[PDB]
């Protein structure tokens, strides 16, 4: 994870995938200064496991396809340091319930 | 393909739509002079026979509640709760 | 239905597989050989050729020869033809990607130009989408216009890779309508890229080349794109209407193709004999013309190419695009048989469900009921009347299908039937039809009635369903639709019975009332004033249909045996029901009459008026729906307006001039009001004059006088009003009208005895449409009251004739945007029932779509019936954590908390033990868990939230079904009752799974209903303030339970289509601290407008300081955008050539002092305005240092500081500058920020009225600083210490999901169009657009409600077409061989076919063995 | 009457309020070709071409006209032409189906070619109704 002050060279954010599994993250400092995450308006986003994924196709009877896909860029998606794939069980909260458990693939 | 009639997240009751094409098949097919399976009470209107017919609960239909994934289950009218 | 058999196998339409015909494939499907276009008649003598028709295709003139299929004429299809082209020509509409692959493909060898050792061609070839494969690939070979002979592979550089020959150039393709343009480069050539020259390259592409490009080699190749075989429509596409015999009557379609017949023998000419080239060039770009011509003549390239009428020829393009244009007005829109129109009248007889049918449309209306024994002798009297008796027969269908036409048979009177036959007889008493009042943008709009065959010719209906039809009996026109399966008019009966839709789920309130004979009878009746004497009142009693026959006992039998207008009127309510209402001025005692207290259906107090017969949620009708029943309520709506208007009818009502007229002195005291408002018009008028106005924030002076003028003008126009309101006594007619609501409002008596007021255009009071003066008839510069359109008198007075053009132009504002925003909503409608058609509800109790999509795991986030919802409270958020612990706390080891031996049987031995007051711990303890968590979900305090099963009605039924005397204690065990519902939590089920998430996402959605089982069924206030027994605790447990499974919503229901037919529906309705009001407020949201009317970004003090004043007094000016355009009067330029010495004598001195303690000779002076610096508060160092490190070092500041009166600030810099130091006072003004974030303008100042949990537990009011702004850029305005970034929220929806999150992104939409829902005060339950708005987010970011958004998705190619889009659609389901799934409702649609939609959904068999066991 | 309807007193219409009336004009022409080969003017009768309508051609006299004063009923035909092609084709012009009445004026004139004009009226008396506009 990088922290820079201004920008990255285009010609050193080149050198990113230069080391494959691991996966080099990019974050400027402009929106480290207010915890982006911690609003109001953002319920809780939760990066769901291998089998965690599975069991939710498995029983909600879904496909890769018709979920209800995210962002990659989404300031959630990279403050969870989140990759393609990898499901996202949000608990936001209703006007008529209380608690629902909402879904979502990465991009 | 299918599902077995055990394992049935399907609400047990009828459907407002199910009771409508159940007691409107009856309705069809009754007026199309078929087999009339409850004794005839005074009834003499299709569609009312019919509707006396999920009365007695002597329909011999079957709903095929299809899942939207592409497998099924199976419920008789005897089967589905009518608290419509 | 086609007419005639065929032994053929019947089956539905499972697939649409688009595709290209290929060019091979054209010549075989062909009968016909087309060759003249000398049509029909071999030289007049009346016949066909081997020409333009029946070559072989289908004759006209009642004929069969249709080559061997013959089949007169109905039953016999179109049969298809074909005509070899004599030189390619470009399809038209296919001439897009025609261009775009000559970029990507080797004009020369038929290969990619790139390939697999690019890394992003790469990346393009593996996205598995058919056109982004393409959309990569084409932007990425487009690039490289040179294919390569060798290039290096993807491990070393010195390594080349000999791949594909050919290193010949690409051309830069541009198009020319009919010909491409090349280009290649010493000087450029650019190439006629010709039809012949271009499909051969076509051809040579390589399969997997075509393939990794929206192209397929079966159902639709790139060379097929290029037509050498056009296929010749048959003529039932091309008629011909024959004018009486003798005459012709080909369809301009017909034209095109004799025109494209001649082009095709001319180019004949030209090549097969003497060659003359760039001549045949014209021949063959006319037929490449007429076939580009007779499929698109509405096109881009000019000519539209009129046939000699001035006609553009009919384009098959335009055969198809929209409205009236096959797709959407004769296949998704059509004109039905078994229909009728007819104008509109009322009805105080007829019962909600019934309809009025006029005998000759009874007569002119059929219906096929089948011989069968039940009926057959009946039909059989029918068939003796035929159609001038009401009751007969138009037609006798046999067992054969032989049409006896009663009407002029020989045998129409023996008719001997047999059964298996159907007798056509008329639609009579009591039968079931579809009644529908335009616009059908309500579910409620299109109902099924019940016929009562009337005479004079008038659709009649009942004046309660005056109100979900949009009715008026101004002669309105209504349409009727007659079914013919008695399986149809099953489905009538039971979805669209109109007793069904009195609860309208569209916004869980019910959606008919009574209305005004009735509104003002039972008002006028239901008072304590009102008796009636027994001859009038046994005729009143017997009027109800449904009277038990017994007098009831007249509350007063001394002097005269009178009754009272209630102990009537609760003859017709029913008994068993509970209402209990209350307001201000109710006491119990109600010395206003005030409230509604209806115990066992009888009237105890209050007045029955809106509050109760009128359609409301709390209403009477409401009640008795849910409480009784459908067919039930429906008849009371009957039975009130029968037995009311029958009073009404012997009371008697009217308004006349009488009732305008207030009383004396108050009419004098109203020209008192606008009088004392028109002095303080004065005092603002003479204030501007002399500039002593204090101009507010983010105001004009000119603003600042208007916008407080038109204060005191219209706080003085509604007092006057109110004068005459109360003055008008309780006799008043027009007061009695409002008073139950009939119709009418206070604005009114205000508009007719007081005082018009103010008219306005644009919000603006109507200004100087002449040289600064309103009228000829004005002074020049004239603000007066009068002057800008105020009006003083009242209709009644008759204004002046100023007061009454004024009033012209501000009520021709009220006309225009009628007709705009009636028809912009109509297209508004449109988009979201095109966008959310296939949405609806599943077996999952998912909802998905046309795919299987999901939007909500559960439907609503909860999973309920919209309508089975009333608003309930829960008593759990309320009250101080101690009123709490008094109504729920029960503590069995305390004396002074123990449940009295006077509550429970057990009360005196149940105290002192153990393990029973462990029990109680999980009892207070969940709900102290159950306060907090309610306390969570909504902040505001608020209980009164839609929730469905009202637990209240369940008790209220309680305590009067069961008799409990709350003088003896319950029997319940304290063991009893909190385990009860324990157990009764289990069995409230939404998705019935028996997994993990199936259980999981289950207990989240009967959160918040559970919250309130547990407020109302709470160990103490079950016994002491219900003292219920145990008998009677069950029933409220099992009375819960069952409502609680009816209100699981029922897989099928159109949800989606639902949730657009309330949203589309009263955005229609909609009239319209500055934002877009409603109605283009919504065309922002629904379109996604990132280019905001208004955008406004709203602030929330940093957590701590909520009230601080000062606080919110440094963060305005440190986030409000400050211009050195703001603080400057004038920027010179003078000629000082010395750096120490200025000429300038009012700078003389000035310099001395800042210099003491090289350089340019062009001096850039600038004087400061000493208010405006001193607004945003400034120091002449802080301008001056701001500059400095402005342009840093290459210009060098000086200047005069706040002390010194002349407010300058000298600069310079370091061959030519009088044009260098002239650029640079541009820069400076405009973009030298001085204060605050850039764009965020008008920072105004806002004490918030907030509400937080008091330091005892009470919910209280906070008033805190908030700073509402005018400016748009969160990105850095969060980054701010002062503020809470949490709390800072931003009109622009856009700006919120970008900065925090997607699901943050559904939210500010959310708020955004619940704040359109309040735009016109009216509800919509939060399922509706919660779903529209998880529509523009389920894809991943935020899509629009057009063509662009859910139209260009994954949906199959029909349910796109099917709007905006048309042909257009359909030709990239050609070309890339797309297919339709026949899974959404547009699919079947189109294929009048039973689409899987509620009845359509499920499928019905029969099991022999259960058929096999009745007998 | 409510919402925005109105009662009315019958046995005042009986004597003239709101009691009107409503006549509307029919149009065609003595067609030529040019060859000397004119549309016919008379009472058709099948032979043979047979193309003819349905109505009745039994009210008009032998001038192809109704003489004005008759009843018409519905679809019964008001202007009788006979079509020649190369006999008894038909272009007749009968009443429009919805409308009744009795025939007002039988106007015959010349167009400025010459061409038998016919102007045919239908005397309504359009009375007070259960539903119409006022
Ligand atoms: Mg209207
Ligand atoms: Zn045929
Ligand atoms: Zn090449």
């Amino acid at each position: 994870i990088f922290v820079y002050q201004n920008n990255i060279t285009p010609s050193a954010m080149k050198l990113v995938p230069s080391i494959p599994p691991a996966t080099i993250e990019t974050f400027n400092e402009a929106a480290l200064v207010v915890n982006i995450t911690h609003h109001e308006l953002v319920p809780k986003h939760i990066r769901l496991s291998s089998d965690e994924k599975r069991e939710l196709l498995k029983r909600y009877r879904l496909k890769e396809s018709q979920l209800p896909r995210i962002q990659r860029a989404d300031p959630v998606a990279l403050y969870l340091g989140l990759k393609r794939g990898e499901v996202v069980k949000i608990i936001r909260k209703s006007e008529t319930s209380g608690r629902y458990a909402s879904y979502r693939i990465c991009m | 393909k299918a599902i077995p009639k055990d394992q049935r997240a399907t609400t047990p009751y009828m459907t407002k739509y199910e009771r409508a094409r159940i007691l409107g098949t009856r309705a069809l097919q009754i007026s199309m002079n078929a087999p009339v399976f409850v004794d005839l009470e005074g009834e003499t209107d299709p569609l009312r026979i019919a509707m006396k017919e999920l009365a007695e609960k002597k329909i011999p239909l079957v709903i095929r509640r299809y899942l939207p994934d592409g497998s099924f289950e199976d419920w008789s009218v005897e089967e589905l709760i009518v608290d419509l | 239905v086609g007419q005639q058999y065929s032994s053929a196998p019947l089956r539905t339409v499972k697939e649409v597989q688009f595709g290209l015909f290929s060019p091979e494939e054209v010549r075989a499907i062909s009968v016909a050989k087309i060759r003249f276009p000398e049509t029909m008649d071999e030289t007049q003598t009346r016949a066909k050729i081997g020409g333009l028709n029946d070559p072989r295709l289908g004759s006209i003139d009642r004929n069969l020869k249709c080559q061997t299929c013959q089949e007169g004429m109905n039953e016999c299809p179109g049969h298809f033809g074909h005509i070899d082209l004599a030189k390619p020509v470009f399809h038209v509409g296919f001439i897009a990607k025609i261009k775009k692959v000559c970029e990507c493909v080797c004009m020369h060898c038929g290969k990619l130009l790139l390939d697999e050792h690019n890394e992003l061609m790469r990346q393009a070839l593996a996205i598995k989408d058919s056109k982004k494969r393409f959309a990569a690939i084409w932007t990425l070979c487009k690039t490289k216009m040179v294919c390569e002979t060798d290039v290096p592979s993807e491990d070393d550089p010195t390594q080349l890779v000999s791949r594909g020959g050919c290193g010949n150039t690409q051309p830069t393709i541009r198009k020319d309508g009919l010909k491409l343009v090349g280009s290649w480069k010493d000087e450029p050539e650019l190439r006629v890229l010709s039809t012949e020259e271009i499909l051969n390259i076509f051809k040579h592409i390589s399969v997997k080349d075509f393939t990794s490009l929206g192209f397929n080699e079966v159902f639709s190749r790139p060379e097929w794109m290029i037509l050498t075989c056009l296929p010749v429509p048959p003529p039932p596409v091309r008629p011909s209407i024959s004018f009486n015999e003798s005459q012709r009557g080909e369809d301009d379609l017909t034209f095109k193709l004799a025109d494209i017949l001649k082009a095709n023998i001319s180019l004949e000419t030209l090549e097969h004999n003497g060659a003359p080239h760039h001549a045949i060039e014209e021949a063959e770009s006319l037929l490449q013309f007429h076939v580009a011509t007779y499929m698109d003549n509405d096109i881009a390239g000019q000519p539209q190419a009129l046939q000699k009428s001035g006609r553009p020829v009919k384009s098959i393009r335009a055969r198809l695009k929209g409205k009236e244009g096959r797709i959407r007005g004769n296949l998704m829109g059509k004109r039905v048989d078994f229909s009728a129109r007819t104008v509109i009248s009322g009805d105080p007889n007829l019962e909600l469900d019934q309809v009025g049918v006029p005998k000759s449309i009874a007569k002119t209306l059929t219906y096929p009921e089948v011989v069968t024994p039940y009926n057959i002798d009946r039909l059989t009297q029918l068939v003796r009347n035929g159609p001038n008796e009401h009751p007969g027969a138009k037609y006798v269908i046999r067992d054969s299908g032989d049409r006896i036409d009663l009407r002029y048979s020989k045998r129409a009177g023996d008719i001997q039937l047999q059964y298996g036959w159907k007798v056509e007889r008329h639609i009579m008493d009591n039968d079931p039809v579809l009644f529908n009042r335009q616009p059908s943008l309500h579910k409620m709009s299109m109902m099924a009635h019940r016929v009562k065959v009337i005479p004079y010719s008038t659709f009649r209906l009942n004046l309660s369903v005056t109100s979900p039809y949009n009715a008026d009996f101004d002669g309105d026109e209504m349409n009727l639709h007659v079914p013919q399966s008695e399986e149809t008019r099953a489905e009538l009966s039971q979805l669209c019975a109109v007793p069904l839709q009195i609860v309208s789920p569209q916004s869980n309130k019910p959606c008919m009332g009574i209305v005004q004979d009735t509104l003002c009878g039972i008002r006028k009746l239901t008072l304590r004033d009102t008796f009636i004497e027994l001859d009038q009142v046994l005729n009143m009693l017997y009027w109800v249909p449904d009277w038990d026959g017994v007098i009831p006992t007249p509350a007063i039998i001394k002097p005269k045996p009178l009754w009272s207008g209630k102990q009537i009127l609760s003859v017709a309510i029913p008994n068993g029901i509970h209402l209990q209402r209350f307001d201000e001025g109710t006491t119990l005692l109600s010395p206003k009459d005030n409230g509604m207290l209806i115990i066992d259906g009888q009237i105890i107090f209050g007045v029955v008026e809106k509050k109760t017969v009128g359609s409301s949620n709390g209403g009477l009708i409401h009640v008795v729906t849910r409480e009784k029943g459908p067919q039930v309520c429906a008849k009371l709506f009957g039975n009130i307006q029968k037995v009311v208007n029958f009073w009404l009818l012997h009371n008697g009502f009217s308004t006349g001039i009488g009732d305008t007229i207030a009383d004396g002195p108050t009419m004098r005291e109203i020209t008192e009001t606008i009088a004392e408002a028109k002095k303080k018009v004065l005092d603002v008028t003479k204030e501007a004059q002399a500039n002593l106005l204090t101009a507010k924030h983010g105001m004009t002076l000119r603003e600042s006088f208007e916008d407080n003028v038109v204060r005191f003008l219209n706080e003085a126009r509604d007092k006057a009003g109110r004068l005459a309101e109360v003055n008008l006594k309780d006799l008043n007619n027009v007061k009695q009208m409002v008073m139950a609501g009939s119709k009418g409002s206070f604005i009114n008596i205000a508009q007719m005895s007081a005082c018009v007021g103010q008219q306005s255009v644009e919000g603006k009071r109507i200004a100087f449409g002449f040289v600064d003066r309103t009228l000829p008839h004005f002074s020049k510069d004239d603000y007066s009251p009068e002057s800008k359109g105020f009006v003083e008198n009242s209709y009644l007075r008759g204004l002046t004739p100023q007061e009454f053009f004024f009033h012209a132009m501000g009520g021709r504002e009220g006309l225009i945007d009628t007709a705009v925003k009636t028809a912009e909503t109509g297209y508004i409608q449109r988009r979201l029932v095109k966008a959310l058609e296939d949405i609806m509800v599943h077996y999952d109790n998912t909802t998905r779509n046309s795919l299987g999509n999901v939007i909500q795991f559960i439907y609503g986030e909860d999973g309920m019936d919209a309508a089975h919802i009333e608003k309930q409270s829960l008593d759990t958020i309320g009250g101080s954590d101690a009123a709490f612990e008094k109504r729920y706390r029960v503590d069995l080891l305390n004396t002074d908390h123990t449940l009295d031996p006077s509550l429970l049987e057990s009360g005196s031995e149940i105290l002192g033990d153990l393990k029973l007051q462990v029990l109680l711990d999980e009892e207070y303890k969940q709900l102290v868990k159950d306060r907090k968590f309610l306390r969570e979900v909504f902040v505001d305090g608020e209980a009164n939230w839609p929730l469905p099963v009202n637990i209240r009605r369940i008790i209220q039924n309680a305590q009067q079904t069961f008799h409990i005397d709350h003088t003896k204690p319950s029997d319940l065990t304290i063991k009893d009752i909190v385990l009860g519902v324990k157990d009764l939590q289990e069995n409230l089920l939404v998705l019935r799974g028996k997994n993990e998430i199936i259980q999981n996402a289950q207990r989240d959605a009967v959160t918040l209903f559970c919250c309130l089982l547990r407020s109302r069924l709470a160990t103490r206030r079950v016994l002491q303030e219900y003292r219920l027994t145990k008998q009677a605790f069950d029933w409220v447990l099992s009375n819960i339970e069952a409502q609680f499974l009816r209100s699981v919503v029922h897989p099928g229901e159109m949800v989606g289509v639902l949730a657009a037919q309330s949203i589309g529906e009263p955005a229609t309705q909609m009239t319209l601290k500055k934002v877009t009001s409603g109605v283009p407020r919504l065309k922002e949201i629904l379109n996604v407008a990132k280019n905001m009317k208004t955008p406004s970004l709203t602030v929330y003090l940093e957590p701590g300081h909520a009230a601080d004043q000062e606080q919110a007094k440094l963060i305005r000016s440190a986030i409000e955008h400050t211009t050195l355009k703001s603080v400057t009067i004038a920027s010179e330029i003078y000629y000082d050539p010395d750096p120490r010495s200025t000429v300038i004598p009012e700078d003389e001195e000035i310099i001395q002092l800042h210099f003491s303690l090289q350089q340019s000779p062009w001096l850039l002076r600038l004087e400061l305005d000493r208010a405006a610096m001193n607004d945003k508060d400034l120091t002449m160092g802080q301008v001056g240092e701001r500059i400095k490190q402005t342009f840093k070092n290459d210009l060098f500041v000086i200047w005069s500081e706040d002390n010194d009166e002349k407010l300058i600030i000298r600069c310079r810099v370091v061959a030519e500058e009088d044009h260098m130091l002239k650029k640079i006072e541009n820069t400076m003004l405009e973009n030298i920020t001085l204060r605050g974030v850039e764009n965020i303008e008008r920072v105004v100042m806002m004490k918030y009225d907030r509400k937080v949990p008091s330091p005892t537990g009470e919910y209280v009011k906070e008033p805190e600083w908030v700073l509402e702004t005018d400016g748009v850029n969160l990105s850095e305005v969060m980054t701010v210490p002062g503020i809470d970034p949490t709390r800072i929220y931003t009109n622009s929806f856009i700006d919120i999901m970008e900065v925090l999150g997607i699901e943050a992104g559904r939210a500010a939409l959310y708020k955004e169009v619940y704040n359109v829902i309040a735009s016109d005060g009216s509800y919509v339950n939060y399922r509706h657009m919660a779903l529209l708005v998880d529509v523009m987010t389920t894809q991943g970011g935020l899509t629009s409600v057009t063509r662009h958004g859910f139209n260009r998705s994954n949906t199959g190619a029909l349910m796109r077409c099917s709007f905006e889009e048309t042909v257009e659609i359909l030709f990239e389901a050609g070309a890339s061989a797309e297919l339709d799934d026949c899974r959404g409702v547009s699919e079947n649609v189109i294929l009048g076919q039973m689409a899987p939609i509620g009845t359509g959904a499920f499928d019905v068999m029969i099991d022999e063995e259960s058929l096999v066991k009745y007998m | 009457n409510q919402e925005d309807s109105m009662i009315m007193n019958q046995s005042s219409i009986d004597r003239g309020l709101f009691r009107s009336l409503f006549f509307r004009s029919y149009m065609d022409q003595e067609k030529k070709y040019g060859m000397s080969i004119t549309e016919t003017f008379e009472k058709p009768q099948r032979t043979n071409t047979l193309r003819m309508k349905h109505g009745t051609y039994d009210k008009l006299d032998d001038d192809g006209l109704i003489a004005p004063g008759v009843r018409v009923s519905g679809e019964d035909v008001i202007i009788g032409k006979t079509t020649p092609i190369s006999s008894k084709r038909d272009a007749s012009t009968p009443l429009r189906s919805t409308e009744n009445g009795i025939v007002d004026q039988v106007l015959v004139t010349t167009n400025q070619d010459g061409l038998k004009f016919v102007k045919v009226r239908v005397r309504t008396t359009k009375i007070p109704q259960i539903g119409d506009k006022f």
